[PDB]
């Protein structure tokens, strides 16, 4: 087995293992070294990965994107429409209040959570990876933005589940690049020496994030970390195409606000301009056939283009000042400025994010694999068959966290467990007096603390089993609370104590209930998955039959006119010829779309003779290097 | 301080470095892998790159590329003489040395060759800079096979004014070996066929190696294909659909066809990586919807004389160098085309079903072995 770390982006993906002594990134069936994070519906199979974005543009009613800010996104949610904005696809709400994709697929409607939906392009890039590797892939890293919630965690590992992996842990991504920068550099201070204090800045397609560390040779610490997840690429191409939007209605007298589909041809424009204006001071727009019949032809400066985005500009600095805070440090104190994610080519941010340091940027990572590479370093980190080069490290957990118990006998029913700007993963030992079975539950202990419309409680716990010694009044219960290294919050042991001595007596179940699924709706899941998989494939495989067959047709016929043609009586060639002559029409008609088994066949026939020949023509090839040698 | 390895191509350069025991392909500040080989002069300032290939049909008499053809050469070179019927800017004569001649910052300015491409090799430096976290000094660059000393001489001219110590000037297809390992099979001879297929230009090379010592057998190059030839085929088989189908003829409708060629060179791109493409126009003439397919089998077909054509090279490449096909060791591709799979599949059907040496990226192969042996000479 291969650890496999993955870097979940909103508009791509990367993919990387473990194996030999490093760490590789993944290309796919393209060859590239990102995937488009694109799931997309069609009436005989799903479009997922590149094939998604091929199929996009003439699609855009049934593909998704956007698959990460679904994650968990209640449908109601105060900042929604920040979401759906994004969204080309129906959106609708689930049963559980939050919000999935309704498709057209396979002649029918369909519903699919964000989790189902997430858990088709981890199955798609699994298979990119075993392919690849030609390896067992059973387990999986997966970086999400450190603004994540608990329960999307949850959500993002259970459908990495459905996809049949064990999400060992869901790391923050900018701690997996900081990961990636640590077991690389080779010169990190060493002993009594002052740590290297690097800040992180990944601006990508939809997130700004800014988190800074200390670093000493085998060990990370995260100082401070803060997010924008409405700063990203997508809303320069939003302001761009919304500019265009307006210009064109008094240019050209078109709205294309009411025709999406030609919407969609400008959007998909304004992030090649955008790119452009990266390294040009001015850049034309061109669009042929925007509409039926008409070309437009305008232009946009880098100056112009950083007055659109001036309203998302104002909250630029943000980010690093409340990590400077966080980690209780001024600008001052950073060592070098390490830049990751496409958005940070942009000239604005790059000059902003300096000044806001007072440092020049650093970019002595490959901006686009760091977070894929330190997921695989992570995912590595827990096999069983050790044999990573150790490398320590520590995240920060922003929120205090309480836990609560039946009261009964204690003098308390909570405790401060998990302090504001601690570490995770962390464990703390309590011993509680019990009079019987209780409950138990994690919540945030400030809730103000938290976003709008946070619910306080983050999980409970029944626990069950205790039996009360002769001296029938309480006894002591000890208990392992556990932040784990996901930051997810748990409780991993509970025993009776007091069986002259202190020793263990019965150890006590504990049932959980968290963000995470149920084995039974798992498993049900993991079942309509697996249907979706046979059925892409079954497609997959007989079109592959079907190009088989046409390639065979044309091949073998150019050679009975070649090569072949001295090693055929005329009765063979005739025969032969007919018989390809007619497979060819028969993909024309009921071959246009048939079966497996028909593909196969026919392509048996036309074989079966056309060997014949060949082995004719391969032995004279053979007698004359025997007249050779 | 690490060494660079500099595929300096006549249309993108390409840098690695060898850290950690692997090649790492730089990417530039644009997110790049490969940095066009073109310098942009403007009326305010010059342009290196990305920015310069940018701008290049609003600025064309000022923006030059294919400078690799002009470097080393003599003005009176009839390959000179021959190009310069292609490119939109100047070239004048100096001493009998090419220069080409330009509009920068509102004067006439006159650039050598090897001027030209030390912006380029600065351009790659900076980018390897930038990464590293510390200047760089030391490169191996590449060159064709085909090179005679005064172009290779150029070309480490170029170098040196880019302010790098040019370690060694390498064959292209000699790079692309030491990336794939074939120079460490110790003594005895191996024939290593090259077959670069790419950016509308052909190279075949056989090299013989023996105790890691490389020796040029034969070149070959059929100069141009990869390109619009097969853009045309599809074109001109769907204009036939829409003729069949419809009853009419959109051949003669300047506006539709660059429509329906843009689809099919999107199409032809998917055809590499998926048996089967979708072609989808709105309204392509007249208000008549086009929504077809093509199958990978069907394209290979409309342009199997194209395909097959990329065997000439090899069977004339086997000739000079006096060698059957049944005597070639090792087969690399490079170059973008070879991702093609008929490519792969004629050489490899040519070849009696020989392994081929592809899973570097073929457009950085060159690059990932000029940065290994950039590496050795600094061991
Ligand atoms: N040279 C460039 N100039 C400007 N923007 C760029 C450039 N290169 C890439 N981008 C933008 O960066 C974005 C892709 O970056 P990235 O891979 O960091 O995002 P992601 O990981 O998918 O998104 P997220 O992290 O928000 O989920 C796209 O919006 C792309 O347009
Ligand atoms: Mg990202």
């Amino acid at each position: 087995s291969t650890p496999f770390g993955l870097d979940l982006g909103n508009n791509n993906s990367v993919l990387a293992v473990a194996r030999n002594r490093g760490i590789d990134i993944v290309v796919n069936e393209v060859s590239n070294r990102s995937t488009p994070s694109v799931v997309g519906f069609g009436p005989k199979n799903r479009y997922l990965g590149e094939t998604g974005k091929n199929k996009q543009t003439s699609n855009i009613k049934n593909t998704v994107a956007n698959l990460k800010r679904i994650i968990g996104l209640d449908y109601h949610h105060p900042d929604f429409e920040q979401e759906s904005k994004h969204f080309t696809s129906k959106l609708v709400e689930l049963d559980d209040k939050k919000t999935g994709a309704e498709v057209r697929f396979a002649g029918e409607k369909h519903v699919f959570s964000a989790t189902q939906l997430a858990a088709m392009f981890i199955d798609k890039v699994k298979d990119t990876v075993k392919q690849d590797t030609k390896a067992n892939i059973t387990d999986v890293c997966i970086a999400v933005p450190p603004w994540y919630t608990e329960e999307q965690r949850y959500n993002i590992a259970d459908a990495a589940r459905i996809a049949g992996l064990n999400p060992v842990r869901i790391v923050n991504d900018v701690t997996a690049a900081g990961v990636s920068y640590g077991i690389f550099k080779t010169d990190l201070p060493e002993g009594e020496e002052k740590p290297r204090i690097v800040a992180f800045v990944d601006i990508g397609h939809s997130s700004y994030t800014c988190s800074i560390m200390a670093f000493k040779k085998g060990q990370l610490k995260v100082l401070g970390t803060a997010c924008d997840k409405h700063f990203g690429g997508r809303d320069f191409d939003l302001a761009i195409t919304e500019h265009f939007a307006d210009e064109f209605k008094t240019k050209y007298k078109i709205d294309i606000r009411e025709n999406p589909k030609a919407y969609n041809r400008i959007l998909t424009a304004a992030e090649k301009l955008k790119k452009v204006l990266s390294a040009n001071t001015n850049a034309p727009f061109s669009v042929e056939s925007v509409m039926n019949d008409v070309d437009v032809s305008s232009q946009l400066s880098r100056e112009e283009l950083e007055e659109l985005v001036k309203p998302l500009l104002e909250r630029v600095t943000e980010p690093v000042t409340k990590a400077l805070a966080q980690a209780k440090l001024s600008a001052e104190e950073v060592d070098f400025v390490e830049i990751i994610g496409g958005t940070t080519r942009i000239p604005t941010l790059k000059q902003s994010i300096s000044e806001a340091f007072g440092k020049p940027l650093s970019t002595t990572l490959n901006q686009d694999e760091a977070i894929a590479k330190g997921a695989a370093f992570i995912c590595a980190i827990h096999s069983p068959t050790l044999r990573v080069r150790p490398f320590k490290f520590e995240d920060i957990h922003p929120y205090s966290v309480s836990y609560s118990w039946d009261k009964q006998v204690e003098d308390e029913d909570h405790m401060e467990v998990f302090p504001a700007g601690s570490s995770f993963p962390s464990t703390k030992l309590i011993t509680l007096n019990r009079t019987g079975d209780f409950s138990m539950a994690a919540s945030y202990t400030d809730i103000t603390q938290l976003p709008p419309n946070t619910p306080e409680q983050i999980a409970n716990w029944e626990i069950t089993g205790v039996q009360l010694p002769e001296g029938q009044d309480s006894v002591p219960v000890k208990l392992k609370l556990r932040c784990d290294p996901s930051g997810l919050h748990t409780i991993e042991e509970a025993y009776t104590i007091e069986d002259t001595k202190t020793v263990k007596k019965d150890d006590l179940t504990i049932v959980a209930h968290t963000f995470g699924l149920d084995a039974k709706k798992l498993n049900e899941l993991i079942e309509k998955e697996n249907e979706m998989l046979a059925q892409d494939k079954l497609v997959a495989e007989t079109e592959d039959r079907k190009n088989t067959l046409e390639e065979y047709i044309y091949t073998l016929r150019g050679k009975l006119e070649e090569e072949y043609a001295p090693f055929a009586s005329d009765a063979e060639k005739t025969k032969l010829q007919g018989m390809l002559n007619k497979a060819e029409e028969w993909l024309y008609d009921e071959g246009f779309d048939s079966i497996k088994a028909k593909y196969i066949a026919k392509y048996e026939e036309l074989a079966s003779l056309g060997n014949i020949i060949r082995g004719r023509y391969l032995a004279k090839e053979e007698e004359k290097k025997q007249a050779i040698r | 301080a690490a060494a660079i390895g500099i595929d300096l191509g006549t249309t993108y350069s390409c840098v690695g470095v060898f850290q950690h025991g692997k090649v790492e392909i730089i990417a530039n500040d644009q997110g790049n892998r490969t940095t066009p080989s073109y310098v942009a002069f403007t009326d305010t300032e010059r342009l290196i790159g990305d920015a310069a290939k940018n701008q290049v049909a609003l600025n064309p008499q000022n923006t030059v590329f294919d400078a690799k053809r002009l470097i080393g050469r003599k003005f009176g070179d009839p390959v000179v003489q021959s190009d310069m019927k292609h490119w939109p800017f100047q070239v004048i004569n100096d001493g009998d040395k090419p220069k080409v001649q330009v509009s920068y910052k509102g004067e006439t300015k006159a650039f050598y060759p090897e001027e030209i491409s030390s912006m380029v090799l600065t351009k790659m430096k900076e980018i390897a800079e930038a990464y590293l976290g510390y200047p760089v000094t030391n490169a191996v660059i590449t060159v064709p096979a085909y090179f005679n000393d005064s172009q290779r001489q150029a070309t480490k001219d170029a170098g040196v004014i880019a302010g790098l110590n040019v370690l060694r000037i390498i064959n292209e297809p000699t790079a692309a070996a030491i990336a794939y390992g074939l120079d460490r099979t110790g003594k005895g001879e191996r024939n290593v066929l090259i077959f670069d297929l790419g950016g509308g230009t052909f190279d075949v090379s056989i090299l013989t190696i023996d105790d890691g010592i490389f020796e040029v057998k034969a070149t070959a190059g059929d100069t141009h294909l990869g390109g619009e030839d097969f853009d045309n085929r599809l074109v001109n088989h769907f204009v036939e659909e829409f003729k069949r189908k419809h009853k009419k003829d959109i051949s003669q409708n300047k506006r539709a066809v660059r429509r329906l060629r843009t689809a099919c060179e999107r199409a032809k791109r998917t055809l590499s990586s998926s048996t089967q493409a979708s072609l989808e126009i709105d309204s392509l003439f007249e208000g008549i919807d086009f929504y077809t397919s093509i199958t990978r089998a069907r394209f290979e077909e409309l342009c199997s004389d194209l395909f097959r054509s990329t065997l000439e090279p090899v069977e004339k490449a086997l000739r000079d160098a006096k060698l059957d096909k049944a005597q070639i060791h090792d087969l690399v591709l490079v170059g973008g085309s070879t991702r093609i799979p008929k490519v792969q599949k004629l050489l490899q059907d040519f070849f009696n079903g020989r392994d081929l040496n592809k899973s570097i990226n073929p457009d950085e192969a060159v690059a990932y072995g000029a940065a290994v042996q950039a590496a050795i000479l600094m061991g």
